[PDB]
């Protein structure tokens, strides 16, 4: 009896992000510096915003 | 101290319906029609309409 909260458009968006050729690789460096720590994300939030 | 299920106005199945609604005017009218008293003279009032 579930109702889905995501429509087809946002799935299209995520699929487009998957098939991106020019996904900015610098993001990975950010992710590499974040590596799943809460406090360091709170430290680096004004960069992930930009 | 705060809640007893049997000594309550709104039992568990009435919450069970309300959890699984697909919120719209149809569900509003359903929940409104679930509050109807189950009584003899309430059966008279139901039988008129």
């Amino acid at each position: 009896s579930l109702a889905h909260v995501v429509d087809q458009a946002v799935i299209e968006t995520v699929q487009d992000t998957a098939y991106d050729t020019a996904y900015p690789a610098f993001f990975y460096v950010v992710e590499a510096m974040i590596h799943g720590f809460e406090e360091k994300f709170v430290m680096n939030v004004p960069l992930v915003s930009l | 101290q705060l809640f007893a299920e049997y000594r309550e106005w709104h039992r568990s199945p009435m919450g069970k319906y309300a959890a699984e609604c697909l919120p719209s005017l149809v569900s509003i009218s359903g929940m409104t029609a679930m509050h109807i008293k189950m009584s003899p003279m309430a059966y008279i009032a139901q039988a008129k309409l």
